[PDB]
């Protein structure tokens, strides 16, 4: 993985050694080259995963997450070019370094072969993220959102460290390849109930699990646009990725320990999806949509069926491109009216004809319009859960109806109707904004032509 | 929508054309400025019907808050021409 | 009721509130030598009489 | 609020319109329209408040019982089929300020006149604001009405958004 | 020439002969002539030219053959260098057997459409294989979970064998 | 024969059948005059900048800000764990989760018993 | 700019608190 | 006042000084170049060539190789009269059952 | 909006038309491979197990 | 069959030409409504050749 780690590190010298007015051009250009070279990770074989060295490997679960992670970095730079223009030059470079540092940790997290190297990097994506939220927000609430984002994650991660070290003392190693052949059944005892609850709690806070999710409406709302994109597109999938791996060594106890989380997720789907129906804040409405979408990911992972795992991987990738697009769309309005209230600017389809098309496509992907990969993943999780228990079709069905209501309500409320009279500063959509959306939606729809590359190792 | 554009002459003619078909107004003492209460001698209840006939004539509704404030053959022409965007 | 009140009231707020109360007890001190050293005597007696650390 | 005279005038127009819904045909509507006016003229002269209010309030109850479940609504009136059918084309005029110059040159005459109106609006603003500071009571306005222009060279206060508004059939 | 005709059996064709009992012209025949002259001809000429360019440069690709290796019933506990060999083998078989079922499904689906209304009786042979291969697949590759492995498949097989060897005693001991 | 118009929360009382609209005193008329005074004092403040020709941007609406602040930021400081909230929260919050838990455990327990006895049809079930 | 006094607050108990709220919301002390 | 602070600056529209702006930078010379790199590398290198690269990947997870192998076995199984698929995945002669 | 769409079309086709032409020529004048039995006593290279020319090129150069 | 198969899909493809051409700005405006109408006309005829072959 050194062919991706070093180039990511070399963006920092590039930003700090470039002309004062070429920081965005140079960083954006070379970060796009790293994405182009990230396609070399699709050398996956049908039996054995790509094992680069003693530290790093890349199977089909982490390959699309590496491709997605490296592809958002150029998009975060495009999105951040407006609100940072009237900022000190040295501070603009530091902002870009935080994004690059965040990528450097993410591409090593998804590739770590040991579970402790994974933990260190998985837990290292908190300093660059927390600093972005707190230092480059806009509201007074960014500071309080940083504390929630920080102490929800650490309160779950620290037991995971104790649990992983305990497993190393007993099994002998934490290398993921070794654990596959040295895995042993987890006997039913009160000690193993709390080993299970420490190996899964750190990941379920970041998914997030319903109840342990109050940090998402804060962090994803108060953060800058670049922070929102990475938070809702790559950082919620750290818990999903870790769970897909840590459930290897938690059998058969996962058969009965999964009920309280399947029930929180299934019922948390309807509650979170229903909150969106009554949100006054456009950005907050999108934030809760991630809690409702990631609820299926938890259910799919826990029930542990080949169809569920295929759906979870597709859902995570599909949700990554859709949530980022919606935040970018919501940010275009904000940079014009400087308000997150959803009922302040209306009828924007009459003033921004093309931007209203991007809203439609993002909304159609959000509500799982077939054959988009947002539907392939969601469809698979529904098929898997129906075999789990036929009654789950009811809860999944209700979620679809509520999902369509809040996705179109967001579109109708902001785009259709009569334009607000006193809003007279709706500049024509920039090429930067249009190109930013085209970089989200075009890859998302192209994946419908070749969906096999996002279905994970169970394909 | 494949319909004739209203004209200031046309609106005035039809408004007079209607009031000249009401069996309480003299068709030879009616000018474009004849007040419906003092220069013609009609009550408010007869003024409500006049507005209705005009509103049925032009196929749109005049609000009550504005119907009761229009008492002249010209106030019905400057009003309709204002709503239908007629300037010549 | 369930996202702005109670899910906040059980885990974050109550935990945060208790730490503030605990912090006041530990730091609300009068700075007198007579009282600090009087506690050292309590610890020594409690160590020997209650926990038997001297055996 | 609405004076007792106004209430009867509304209840008369509204009663006729719902009657027109039932009758449909003009001859049938006319026959029952004159009878309906008969029930108003007979009590039109009584000038006792209790009798006037009692008659009106009782008239309302009869209307609400005899009203048409699906009354006729003019196409562009509130609730009609064609209501707000053209609000998707009423682009505000300030949008023209952001046109690229390459497309402002297709209409050199129109945008030339638009500069006259924009200049005619900057000049007359400070005067209009002053006029409202001298015709206004101490605390603040107590009615929803604006004054006219009292001198040559002055346009009516607060005229731009009532004059430059989008047309009823923009396209 | 093309796909092997033994994997995908094809019942022999039986085309009824034309028996026109009407003096009117048949629209299909005249349309068929036009299609074979304005569509089938230029398409054939273009394909022949393209096929000729291949003949000049001919190269071959081969089918990878995986040497059989010891299975998971021969690896000592916690011997990774032997389990790894066995696990990869079991994974390739899991993939191949996933395709055998697909081939049998294609046979069954083709029969139903080919037989038209008379599919219930004349597609029993394919339906009989589909019931047996599916049972075989369901025995060896079902209920293993998302974290499947040769060890879990062996554990299921032995549990099935024990019950077979158990109920046989009572069932057979008459 | 004119039955009274009974109103519900989803069917408001018509303004022409409401007694308050036909028993009007001097005090009510005075009150309606100052409702129109505020409605007219706020209108001008919006108009003094709506019509301003040097203004480009968004006219801040404090009523809108308070509405959004009341819905999001001003709920917890006004929350008291009284009897109503505790019962509603436990019912809405914990109720459904416990309900669904036994709906699925019973369904899965019933299904597991059959699959271990052979009387559950899984002939063609090879996708799970 | 909106300050603390221009934002919703706790339930008003004393009549003076009621008047302060009503004035803040552009209502009449009676309607509020 | 309660302190000495600057006034809330007005947002600067980028279509006033440069009515051909792409929205990237306030300098027209660099504004175009930022647009070219995003469009060329973004659309002409990753979306076009990346899609072409993904389309022609070597057999991805041997899903096409599995087909060829299955066709062989079904042919060999049926040619020599053997079951298409045996219900036992491991030979029940290298397995030592308990008891 | 029109200018952006024109730029999007220009840059999509900037490397799309050469690829559409390039892929057409490779298929027409090089064609795909023909499956054949592995000659006895011969070890094919890892990129000779792939049919399409571009699939083989990807395997030989990068993978 | 050769004629039945090709003409059944051409009906579907013909209806997607107006969308595809309009995407890459390869048409003439103010004639699009008549362009779409004509495409439906020819799609209708091509759908009758499979229909007659079925009726036969
Ligand atoms: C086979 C059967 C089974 C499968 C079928 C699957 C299909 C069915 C899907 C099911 C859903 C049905 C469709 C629902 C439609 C909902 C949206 C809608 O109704 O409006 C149509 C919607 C918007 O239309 P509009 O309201 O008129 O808005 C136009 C604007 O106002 C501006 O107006 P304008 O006149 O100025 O210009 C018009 C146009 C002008 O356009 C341009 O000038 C530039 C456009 C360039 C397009 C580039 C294509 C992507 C590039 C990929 C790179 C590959 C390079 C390789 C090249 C080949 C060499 C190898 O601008 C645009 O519309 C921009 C849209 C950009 C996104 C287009 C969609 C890209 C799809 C990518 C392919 C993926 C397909 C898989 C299926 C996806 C799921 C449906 O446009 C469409 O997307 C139609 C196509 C979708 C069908
Ligand atoms: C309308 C067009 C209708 C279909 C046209 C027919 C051609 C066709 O579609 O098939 C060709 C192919 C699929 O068809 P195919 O695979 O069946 O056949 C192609 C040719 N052979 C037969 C040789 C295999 O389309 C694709 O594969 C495109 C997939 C693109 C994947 C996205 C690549 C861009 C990634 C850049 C990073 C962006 C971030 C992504 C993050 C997530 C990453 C996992
Ligand atoms: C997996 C399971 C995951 C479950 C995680 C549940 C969530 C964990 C708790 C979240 C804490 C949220 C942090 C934000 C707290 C906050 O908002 O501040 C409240 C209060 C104010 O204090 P302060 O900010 O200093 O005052 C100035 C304000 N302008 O701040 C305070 O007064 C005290 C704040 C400090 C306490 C919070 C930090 C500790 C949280 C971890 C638990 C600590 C356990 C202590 C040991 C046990 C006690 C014996
Ligand atoms: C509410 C606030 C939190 C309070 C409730 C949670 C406290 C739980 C008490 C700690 C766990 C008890 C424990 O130690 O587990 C028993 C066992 C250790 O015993 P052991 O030595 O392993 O015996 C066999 C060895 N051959 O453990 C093991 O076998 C090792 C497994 C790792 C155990 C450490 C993690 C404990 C779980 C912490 C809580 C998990 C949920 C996270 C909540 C945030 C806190
Ligand atoms: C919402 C905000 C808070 C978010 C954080 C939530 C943390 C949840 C804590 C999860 C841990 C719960 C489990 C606690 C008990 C420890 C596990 C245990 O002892 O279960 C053993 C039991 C034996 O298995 P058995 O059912 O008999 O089946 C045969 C197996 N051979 O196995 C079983 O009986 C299976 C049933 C497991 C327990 C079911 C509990 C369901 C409760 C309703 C859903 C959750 C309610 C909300 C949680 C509190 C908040
Ligand atoms: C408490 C239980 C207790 O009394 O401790 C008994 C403990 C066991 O005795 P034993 O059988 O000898 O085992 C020795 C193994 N090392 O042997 C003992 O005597 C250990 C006693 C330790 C007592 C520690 C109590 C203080 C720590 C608790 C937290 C205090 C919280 C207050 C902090 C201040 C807040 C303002
Ligand atoms: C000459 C002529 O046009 O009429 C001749 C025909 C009589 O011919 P015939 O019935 O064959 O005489 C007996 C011979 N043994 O006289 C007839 O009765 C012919 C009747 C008309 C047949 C032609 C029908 C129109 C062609 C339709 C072709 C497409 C099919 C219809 C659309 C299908 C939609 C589902
Ligand atoms: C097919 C037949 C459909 C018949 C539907 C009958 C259900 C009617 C329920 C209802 O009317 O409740 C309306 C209620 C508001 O009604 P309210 O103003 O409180 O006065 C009582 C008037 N029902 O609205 C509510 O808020 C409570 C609804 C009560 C529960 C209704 C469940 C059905
Ligand atoms: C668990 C059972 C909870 C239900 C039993 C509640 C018992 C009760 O009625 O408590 C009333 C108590 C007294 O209230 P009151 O006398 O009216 O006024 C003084 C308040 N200090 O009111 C109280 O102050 C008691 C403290 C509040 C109760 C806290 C216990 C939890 C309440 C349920 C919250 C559940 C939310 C979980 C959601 C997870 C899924 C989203
Ligand atoms: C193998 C991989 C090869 C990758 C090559 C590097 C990728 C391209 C680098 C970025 C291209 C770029 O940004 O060129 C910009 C450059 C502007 O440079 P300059 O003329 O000095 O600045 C003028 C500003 N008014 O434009 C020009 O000067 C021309
Ligand atoms: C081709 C071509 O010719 O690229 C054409 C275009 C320029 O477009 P143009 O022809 O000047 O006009 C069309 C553009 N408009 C509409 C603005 C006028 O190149 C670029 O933008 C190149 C961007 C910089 C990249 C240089 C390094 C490339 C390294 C490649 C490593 C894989
Ligand atoms: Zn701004």
């Amino acid at each position: 993985m050194l062919k991706y780690i070093i180039p990511t590190i070399m963006l920092m010298p590039l930003t700090w050694l470039s002309k004062n007015n070429m920081i965005w051009v140079n960083s954006t250009a070379h970060s796009l080259l790293i994405s182009f070279t990230s396609l070399l990770l699709m050398n996956q074989f049908g039996d054995n995963s790509l094992n680069f060295s003693l530290l790093f490997f890349s199977d089909s679960l982490s390959t699309p997450l590496l491709i997605l992670t490296m592809w958002l970095l150029p998009l975060m730079l495009m999105a951040s070019q407006h609100h940072l223009s009237k900022e000190n030059l040295t501070r603009k470079k530091l902002f870009i370094t935080m994004l690059i540092s965040l990528q450097l940790f993410l591409i090593m997290t998804f590739t770590a072969m040991e579970l402790i190297l994974f933990y260190i990097l998985f837990e290292a994506t908190l300093v660059p993220t927390l600093i972005i939220i707190t230092r480059w927000g806009n509201q007074t609430e960014r500071l309080n959102a940083g504390l929630y984002f920080l102490f929800y994650t650490l309160a779950g991660s620290l037991p995971l460290l104790v649990a992983l070290i305990y497993i190393q003392n007993t099994v002998g190693s934490l290398n993921f390849l070794m654990l596959q052949y040295w895995v042993q059944p987890v006997h039913n005892s009160w000690s193993n109930v709390f080993m299970w609850l420490a190996c899964m709690m750190a990941f379920m806070v970041k998914m997030p699990l319903y109840g342990l999710h109050l940090w998402l409406p804060k962090a994803h709302v108060e953060a800058p646009i670049a922070g929102s994109m990475v938070l809702a597109a790559v950082l919620l999938k750290l818990g999903g990725y870790g769970m897909l791996r840590i459930t290897l060594i938690l059998n058969p106890m996962t058969d009965f320990m999964a009920y309280p989380f399947i029930m929180l997720s299934l019922w948390g789907m309807i509650m979170t999806s229903s909150i969106c129906l009554r949100q006054t804040d456009l950005k907050s409405l999108i934030a809760y949509s991630s809690v409702s979408h990631m609820a299926l990911v938890i259910v799919a992972i826990l029930i542990q069926t080949p169809w569920s795992y295929m759906g979870a991987t597709a859902l995570m990738i599909a949700h990554g491109l859709t949530s980022s697009m919606l935040f970018c769309l919501a940010n275009s309005n904000y940079e014009r009216i400087h308000s997150r209230t959803m009922i302040l600017a209306r009828g924007l389809q009459t003033l921004l004809p093309l931007m209203a098309t991007w809203w439609l496509l993002a909304s159609l992907t959000n509500l799982a319009l077939p054959p988009t990969i947002n539907l392939i993943g969601e469809l698979f999780v529904v098929m898997s859960t129906f075999s789990w228990s036929n009654i789950t079709i009811i809860l999944m069905g209700v979620n679809m109806v509520i999902t369509a209501l809040y996705s179109l309500y967001m579109l109708i409320m902001t785009q259709r109707g009569k334009y607000t009279y006193h809003i007279n500063n709706i500049s024509p959509s920039f090429t930067r904004e249009n190109a930013l959306m085209s970089l989200h939606i075009l890859p998302l729809l192209l994946l419908t032509l070749n969906p096999k590359i996002i279905l994970g190792p169970l394909y | 929508s494949d319909a004739p554009p209203l004209t200031l002459e046309g609106i005035k003619d039809r408004v007079l054309y209607v009031l000249k078909l009401y069996d309480k107004i003299d068709p030879e003492k009616l000018s474009v400025n004849s007040h419906f209460m003092k220069d013609l001698g009609l009550d408010s209840l007869d003024q409500v019907e006049i507005i209705m006939a005009m509103e049925d004539e032009f196929g749109f509704e005049i609000p009550d808050i504005d119907a009761e404030k229009l008492m002249c053959p010209q106030e019905i022409v400057d009003y309709i021409a204002d709503k239908k965007d007629v300037y010549e | 009721l369930l996202d702005l009140i109670w899910l906040e009231a059980i885990l974050p707020k109550t935990i945060s509130l208790a730490q503030m109360k605990a912090s006041t007890l530990v730091t609300n001190q009068k700075g007198l030598i007579k009282l600090y050293f009087l506690s050292f005597l309590i610890t020594i007696l409690i160590s020997m009489i209650l926990f038997n650390f001297h055996e | 609020y609405l004076t007792h005279q106004q209430k009867v005038l509304r209840l008369y127009k509204r009663a006729l319109r719902h009657l027109e819904s039932w009758c449909i045909h003009r001859d049938k509507y006319r026959y029952f329209a004159c009878l309906l006016r008969a029930r108003f003229d007979e009590h039109k002269n009584e000038k006792d408040m209790v009798k006037a209010t009692q008659l009106l309030r009782e008239a309302e109850e009869e209307f609400w019982h005899g009203q048409h479940p699906q009354p006729y609504i003019f196409p562009e009136s509130p609730g009609g089929t064609s209501y707000e059918r053209y609000e998707c084309y009423k682009v505000p005029e300030w949008c023209l300020d952001d046109w690229h110059p390459s497309e402002k040159a297709m209409y050199p005459d129109y945008f030339a006149k638009r500069e006259q109106w924009k200049k005619l609006r900057r000049e007359s603003w400070e005067r209009e604001v002053k006029q409202l500071q001298e015709e206004t009571p101490v605390g603040g306005p107590r009615t929803e009405a604006l004054p006219p222009a009292r001198k040559q060279g002055d346009l009516p206060p607060l005229w731009w958004h009532i004059v430059t508004r989008p047309r009823e059939r923009p396209m | 020439d093309s796909w092997d005709k033994d994997v995908y059996p094809e019942p022999p064709r039986r085309t009824p002969a034309p028996s026109p009992q009407t003096s009117l012209p048949n629209p299909i025949t005249y349309l068929t002539k036009a299609f074979d002259l304005l569509v089938d001809r230029p398409v054939t000429l273009v394909r022949e030219f393209i096929e000729r360019q291949h003949a000049k440069n001919k190269y071959y690709y081969y089918h990878r053959e995986f040497r059989r290796v010891p299975d998971i019933t021969e690896c000592q506990e916690k011997d990774v260098l032997c389990m790894f060999e066995a696990e990869m083998q079991w994974r390739r078989d899991y993939k191949v057997d996933q395709e055998i079922v697909n081939i049998i499904q294609e046979r069954l689906k083709a029969c139903q459409q080919r037989e038209g209304e008379s599919h219930r009786q004349n597609c029993a042979k394919e339906l009989e294989q589909f019931t047996q291969v599916v049972k075989a697949y369901q025995d060896r590759y079902h209920d293993l979970g998302a974290h499947y492995s040769a060890r879990k498949c062996l554990a299921k097989q032995k549990q099935r064998m024990l019950a077979e060897r158990k109920a046989a005693k009572e069932a057979a001991a008459a | 024969s004119f039955p009274k118009y009974e109103a519900s929360r989803l069917s408001s009382l018509p303004t022409t059948l409401d007694p308050a609209e036909y028993d009007i005193s001097s005090e009510t008329r005075k009150a309606q005059a100052e409702r129109l005074a505020i409605r007219s004092r706020l209108k001008r403040e919006y108009q003094l900048q709506y019509y301003d020709p040097s203004r480009r941007g968004v006219i801040e609406d404090p009523a809108l800000v308070r509405w959004t602040y009341a819905r999001s930021a001003n709920i917890y400081p006004n929350f008291r764990p009284n009897t109503k909230t505790s019962l509603l929260g436990a019912l809405f919050g914990i109720g459904p989760l416990v309900f669904w838990y036994y709906v699925f455990k019973t369904d899965r327990d019933r299904k597991e018993k059959l699959i271990q006895e052979g009387k559950l049809d899984r002939t063609f079930n090879i996708s799970y | 700019h909106i300050t603390k006094d221009m934002l919703p607050g706790p339930y008003p108990k004393t009549p003076e608190e009621r008047a302060a709220a009503a004035k803040k919301y552009n209502m009449r002390v009676e309607d509020y | 006042l309660r302190w000495q602070e600057d006034p809330e600056p007005e947002d600067e529209n980028l279509y006033e000084k440069n009515p051909d702006s792409h929205g990237y930078d306030k300098d027209p010379a660099v504004d175009i170049w930022n647009m070219r790199v995003v469009f060329f590398f973004g659309f002409s290198i990753v979306l076009v060539l990346g899609s072409t690269f993904v389309a022609y990947l070597p057999d991805y997870r041997m899903q096409e190789w599995a087909r060829r192998e299955a066709e062989r076995l079904v042919k060999y199984r049926e040619a020599h009269g053997l079951p298409i698929m045996e219900s036992n995945c491991f030979d029940p002669s290298k397995i030592q059952l308990p008891e | 909006d029109k200018r952006f769409l024109k730029l999007l079309r220009f840059y999509i086709l900037l490397t799309g038309i050469p690829v559409a032409i390039g892929i057409t020529l490779i298929n027409v004048f090089i064609g795909e491979a023909e499956l054949a039995e592995i000659p006895e006593g011969y070890v094919p290279e890892h990129w000779e197990y792939f049919k399409h020319p571009i699939s083989r090129w990807i395997a030989r150069t990068f993978f | 069959m050769n004629m039945f198969s090709s003409l059944s899909l051409v009906t579907l493809l013909l209806l997607t030409m107006p969308i595809m051409m309009m995407s890459f700005n390869t048409y003439k405006p103010s004639n699009y409504p008549l362009y779409v109408k004509t495409a439906i006309s020819y799609a209708f005829i091509t759908s009758m050749i499979p229909t007659m072959m079925f009726i036969h």
